[PDB]
RNA sequence: GCCGGCUAAGAUCAAGUGUAGUAUCUGUUCUUAUCAGUUUAAUAUCUGAUUCCUCGAGGA
């Protein structure tokens, strides 16, 4: 896991042996995965990249970092609001720092991860502090141009 | 539905002194067979091929498309003793076993029918095992020698596995391959 | 429940693995197996 | 329907067939490429043995050979080639 | 890549040599069986140095060479053996210095092996019926007779073959008119490589062995 | 006699069939020309000797159980 | 009455073939031994198996032979031998003893479609257009995993790059 | 004449046919065109029947005419008759067929049945690729050696019908190797016959008593089309196996491959090392002089 | 074959049909158990021995 770089933002142009050829430049990838649907059968955007020493790797998340590949946001990493299609280029610290602008986050944002690669999921919940923010979020972020991924945000539970 | 695919040839232009051994013949020249039921079909003469000769054609049948493709595409305008014929797709018309120990000929000289019964029933025996195409039962052996001679040895040797150790009239009888 | 499939594919018989933990295996399909595993694997190297 | 051969001292007689297995090779069974002729030993020309087929065991019409898939094998190099077994031995039918 | 052979100097090796009219007249004919390729020298006296009249490249592997002339016979007939048991008694035809395979007759499969024969050639001189014999237990007979053309006519392989005994040599000794006694020094490999112990090495040497190959029995005879 | 004789079967001892190998090789070394002007170099020995040395070889070689 | 697993596998000089079973045979010294030639080729996996090869795998799910571009890509005159025996691959199969098993057969530089997939532009005559993964080396450094890469701006010369190729391995 | 001699060639007469098949060969030998096409291709479908007639004169006479036929008619139209003829006239008389389609490898190029007959394997029909490989198997026994010119190409035609597939598709692939491997002896063509032998090996455990034939066959003609110096290398594994059952057929095959290549296998076997009880290592074998 | 399992992974008895030969189909049982010998590469196979609980009954 800690040699192996996990890549989130993948389109359909991109392939298995795609991804060995675009990571040989920054260091030795010794093999590619990539996990295939069950309804679709074909990959769902994230992959691995396993390379022979962990600096390779290293190399590979600082150099393939919200890249647009296949014109998708590539990037590499270490193997009551809903926000869908985001970025797998941003962390919770990015996330937090991107959401202060808006309004006042109560505690630390997660996001959600696959149960095979641990990466990035697709989707991710955020609280605010009051109603205000979420609907300045729900106003302006529900459609703001992020890195290069038309996110979108919604209220996860709302009563009637 | 269907269009193409067709297993049904009609060949037309054939003489009303052809036979069906001739249309057998020609038909195996690009099939085998298609005797489902009985046999395959032949022409359709006027009074269901009984009082007219033919009524100018003939249906042909073939377990595959491509042999019947072959077949119109080769025996087109094919010549037969009377004359040529064509050839369209619908055409918008429609081991021998040795038995002794069996009998005596003591028993024969004063039972004339015992001998035929004990024949008789030899040939049920041997009947049962498989098609029977020679039996003789020698009357003047006095061990009593039975020849049965089938068309196949497998038969012959199931027969000799069943009736070695069998009693037949009170009497162990033994059986043997030749 | 196949008792029979159980005699012929060569269940009812194990092997022991001591440098694989002292594990308990299956019959021979699991004898050979049990030589290229995650556990007799890790046993090796803990062995040294 | 394993066949059985004589595989004697092959003499100096040369080999024979019947009308109707004269093209196949005695061993090699096949009509393709005869290569070379056949032969036979002492005791498979001798009074009624004198002109007969190699494989139908009766008339012979021509001379035996060999498959040249079977001479380039060195299966000719063998024993008489005659077909005879327990079923085709001098006492048959 | 194709690569050709080509033979820039043949063979000079005698490995065999058979002397004998071979020619027809009294003239002396010495066959020199060089491996591969097999030779004919006349001994020029006019000269003294001998003269090789034909190199044919044999293709094969002549175990032995042992010439017969026939009673009353001008020429000699070569007998040879190859790697196979294709043996050839060929005689020398001076119509334009070329042999010829008199009768190539068929004994047994390809390989110098232990019981395939064409190992050893003993000649009959006073009489016929040459032995073409193995090493292990493999040995037949060719009875050469001579037709009204006198012609030689080669008979059938009579098979005198032993039962596990190896043939050190075999060579047909002159007999006074009557059958022809072939002596071979013959040992029983057999009864010795049948025991624990280890004695079997000595008390089993080899031991003469003189069968009568006479055409009464039509088979040899020890 | 000559029905197999150069082979065993599907229990030959390895010692019998060492022996076969040896057997059957020598006769390669008594026929074969390069094989037995080669082994005369090295001996040095003539033709003849190394020919009655390797027939003599023939009785038990490999190693005998007599 | 014979040789254990592990006496039978000590006592010879090469135990890296060793196999369970073969030390219950009549001579397990002269299998062993025979099992060490230089390059030979072992018995097939189906020893043992009791399934043909065939039974288990039976549904076979691939074309039955496809067919070859050697000799596809009056029939022909001009192009009939100058294709098959012309145009002919070569099949490249394994070469000495890649004895069949029971599957045995289920088990700097861009591409110009990825270009294009990417948005990136093609290769100027004179200038600098560097990919988007040429910026962090250019601030951070060289690679340390491929130090003999080249890439145009930091190493190589802008007039190399030619079409789709954006690096060069020089090795020393 | 030729719709004249054309009822003559359907008697039953033995010289008179005889005579016949000749006549018609002849017809096409000079000229050879003087027909329609349809009447060529109804003269060979009648001929291909007496492809294997008793009388061995007119077998021959049968394929010295249907070579002339084939050269005039043309290659594809006769090549797709034998195949469509395939199906029909079922195996009593249908492998004369199969050698028809051999006589036009013998007729034309090898390119002219080649790849039109690796169409045929395509479909997905049982026998319709038994077949084929069953034609497969005459055309590389009767093709003589023009199979190395072109061997490379249907390896693989050979080696997908070899697989694990039934139990008839085993020994057509094992016949038409070992008829290739005879016809192409020591013309340099080994790489495939390895390619091929590596499937054709693991086949020999096969308890088929009608199916071993066709696999020892074919070893025994790869063994002298060969060398036993890559076959013993094979077959030295498991000549003391302790199956009892695992040496009954290597120690077989061993024994096909003794008698054939005798003395040539003495410089093929291994080093047997010494063992303390006897002189097993043939050292005679290793000076340097 | 489907998402480790659902007993279509094997051996074996009786009968029918049929071939020159191979074979094809129907109905079982499958030790659920232990030890000794035979045997198998190893299985397999074959050869022998081996009082209580519950509601007159059942199970061990």
């Amino acid at each position: 896991q800690d040699a192996t770089v996990y890549v989130g933002g993948l389109d359909e142009k991109v392939s298995e042996p795609l991804l060995w050829e675009l990571f040989l430049q920054a260091g030795p990838v010794v093999n590619t995965h990539m996990p295939k649907d069950r309804v679709t059968g074909q990959h769902q955007g994230y992959g691995f990249v396993e390379f022979l020493s962990e600096e390779d790797a290293d190399y590979a998340i600082k150099i393939m970092n919200m890249i647009k590949l296949y014109g998708k946001p590539i990037r590499v990493n270490k193997a009551n609001i809903f926000i869908g299609n985001l970025d797998p280029e941003i962390d919770e610290k990015l996330l937090y720092d991107t959401f202060s602008a808006f309004g006042v986050i109560l505690q630390t944002p997660k996001i959600m991860r696959d149960p095979d690669t641990g990466n990035s999921k697709g989707y991710a919940f955020i609280n605010f502090a009051s109603f205000d923010a979420s609907d300045a979020a729900i106003e302006a972020m529900n459609g703001q141009y992020l890195c290069n991924r038309p996110i979108t945000v919604s209220y996860a539970f709302k009563k009637d | 539905v269907e269009e193409d695919r067709n297993t049904n040839v009609y060949v037309s232009g054939l003489p009303p002194d052809i036979t069906v051994d001739e249309f057998i013949q020609l038909m195996s020249k690009f099939g085998i067979i298609m005797r489902d039921p009985q046999t395959e079909e032949f022409k359709v003469k006027l009074y269901k091929d009984n009082q007219g000769n033919l009524k100018g054609d003939g249906l042909c049948c073939y377990l595959k498309r491509e042999s019947v493709e072959l077949a119109l595409k080769l025996l087109d305008e094919d010549e037969i003793r009377g004359y040529k014929l064509h050839v369209e797709v619908a055409k918008f018309q429609l081991r021998v076993v040795i038995i002794k120990n069996m009998f005596h000929p003591m028993d024969f000289e004063d039972d004339p029918l015992v001998l035929n019964e004990i024949r008789e029933d030899l040939r049920v025996e041997c009947s049962k095992f498989g098609q029977i195409r020679k039996l003789l039962l020698f009357d003047r052996h006095p061990d009593g020698v039975a020849s049965v001679s089938f068309r196949d040895p497998e038969e012959a040797d199931y027969c000799i596995q069943t009736l070695d150790g069998r009693w037949f009239g009170g009497r162990q009888i033994t059986a043997q391959a030749w | 429940i196949p008792y029979w499939l159980y005699k012929l594919h060569g269940l009812n018989i194990n092997y022991n693995c001591e440098i694989c933990g002292n594990y308990t295996y299956r019959g021979p399909k699991a004898f050979q197996r049990h030589f290229a595993e995650w556990r007799h694997a890790h046993g090796m190297r803990c062995l040294g | 329907p394993d066949l059985i051969f004589c595989r004697k001292q092959a003499g100096v007689a040369i080999g024979r067939l019947c009308e109707k297995c004269d093209g196949k090779c005695v061993i090699c069974d096949s009509y393709v490429r005869p290569c070379t002729l056949v032969r036979i030993c002492d005791e498979c020309n001798y009074g009624s043995y004198q002109g007969r087929c190699v494989i139908c065991g009766g008339p012979g019409v021509s001379d035996a050979y060999y498959c040249k898939e079977c001479t380039i094998q060195e299966k000719d190099r063998d024993g008489c080639p005659k077909i005879v077994n327990l079923g085709s031995s001098k006492t048959d039918l | 890549m194709f690569l050709y052979n080509l033979t820039l100097q043949r063979a000079t090796g005698i490995s065999f040599a058979i002397h004998g009219n071979f020619s027809g007249t009294k003239q002396q004919e010495i066959v020199v069986s060089r491996g591969k390729i097999l030779e004919l020298l006349r001994p020029d006296p006019n000269t003294g140095k001998v003269h090789t009249l034909l190199t044919v490249e044999v293709f094969g592997v002549i175990r032995s060479l042992m010439a017969f002339r026939l009673t009353g016979g001008t020429k000699d007939y070569i007998v040879v053996g190859s790697d196979s048991g294709r043996i050839v008694i060929l005689e020398y035809q001076p119509s334009k210095n070329m042999f010829e395979k008199i009768h190539q007759e068929t004994f047994g499969k390809s390989g110098c092996r232990r019981i395939v024969p064409g190992q050893f050639l003993a000649v009959d001189p006073k009489g016929r019926a040459v032995m073409i014999s193995a090493i292990e237990k493999q040995k037949l007979v060719y009875i050469l007779n001579r037709d009204a053309a006198a012609r030689l006519t080669i008979s059938s392989p009579l098979e005198a073959h032993k039962a596990n005994t190896l043939v050190y040599h075999v060579v047909g000794v002159d007999v006074g008119f009557e059958n022809p006694m072939f002596a071979c020094l013959e040992m029983d490999y057999e009864e010795a490589d049948n025991d624990p112990t280890g004695e079997a090495a000595a008390n089993t040497q080899q031991t003469l062995t003189f069968y009568e190959l006479d055409l009464g029995l039509n088979h040899v005879v020890r | 006699q000559s029905k197999y004789i150069g082979t065993g079967h599907a229990d030959t001892t390895k010692w019998e069939w060492l022996v076969n190998q040896h057997r059957d090789s020598y006769c390669s070394y008594m026929g074969h020309f390069d094989l037995l002007n080669y082994f005369a170099i090295a001996e040095n020995e003539s033709k003849a000797r190394v020919r009655f040395n390797l027939m003599e070889k023939m009785l038990q070689p490999c190693g005998p159980p007599a | 009455n014979r040789f254990t697993v592990a006496e039978l596998k000590q006592l010879v000089a090469r135990p890296d073939v060793v196999e369970m079973h073969d030390v219950t045979a009549q001579d397990p010294k002269l299998l062993v031994h025979l099992k060490a030639t230089r390059n030979s080729v072992p018995v097939p996996r189906h020893w043992c198996f009791k399934r043909k090869y065939l039974q288990g795998k039976r549904g076979i799910e691939k074309p039955p032979f496809e067919l070859p571009d050697f000799i596809k890509r009056d029939i022909d005159y001009q192009k009939l031998h100058d294709a098959f025996f012309k145009w002919q691959t070569k099949p490249k199969l394994t070469i000495h003893g890649d004895l069949y098993y029971e599957g045995k057969e289920f088990e700097g530089d861009l591409s110009d479609e990825l270009r294009i997939s990417l948005g990136m532009p093609v290769g100027p005559n004179a200038h600098k257009v560097p990919p988007p993964w040429l910026i962090a080396m250019q601030r951070y450094g060289p690679p340390p995993s491929y130090p003999n890469l080249k890439i145009p701006g930091l190493n190589s010369p802008i007039p190399p790059l030619y079409g789709d190729v954006f690096g060069t391995n020089a090795a020393e | 004449l030729l719709p004249r001699l054309t009822p003559i060639l359907k008697n039953r007469h033995e010289k008179v046919q005889e005579n016949c098949i000749d006549l018609v060969g002849r017809i096409a030998d000079r000229g050879a065109e003087y027909v329609s096409a349809r009447e060529w291709m109804r003269i060979c479908f009648e001929l291909l029947e007496l492809l294997k007639a008793h009388k061995k004169a007119i077998r021959r006479a049968t394929v010295n005419t249907f070579g002339y036929i084939a050269k005039a008619i043309g290659p594809h139209d006769v090549l797709a008759t034998l195949l469509n003829n395939l199906k029909v006239q079922e195996r009593q008389n249908r492998v004369c067929t199969t050698v028809a389609i051999a006589i036009v490898a013998e007729t034309c190029s090898p390119f002219t049945v080649l790849p039109a007959l690796m169409n045929e394997y395509r479909v997905p029909e049982l026998n319709v690729q038994n077949g084929v490989l069953k034609s497969l198997s005459f055309l590389f026994e009767y093709i003589g050696e023009m199979g190395k010119d072109y061997i490379y190409a249907v390896t693989p035609l050979l080696e997908d019908a070899l697989m694990d597939r039934d139990l008839v598709h085993r020994q057509t692939a094992s016949a038409v190797v070992q008829h290739m491997s005879l016809g192409v002896y020591g013309f340099g063509c080994e790489d495939s016959l390895n390619h091929l032998l590596n499937y054709v090996w693991p086949n020999v455990f096969e308890t088929s008593p009608h199916v071993i034939q066709a696999v020892m066959g074919a070893l025994e003609g790869l063994r002298v089309a060969i060398g036993p110096c890559r076959m013993l290398q094979y077959c030295l594994q498991g000549l003391f196996h302790p199956a009892r059952k695992v040496r009954d057929v290597y120690w077989k095959i061993y024994n096909s491959i003794y008698i054939g290549s005798q003395d040539a296998l003495i410089a093929h076997y291994p080093r047997i090392y010494n063992d303390d009880k006897n002189t097993y290592i043939r050292y005679e074998l290793d000076y340097i002089l």
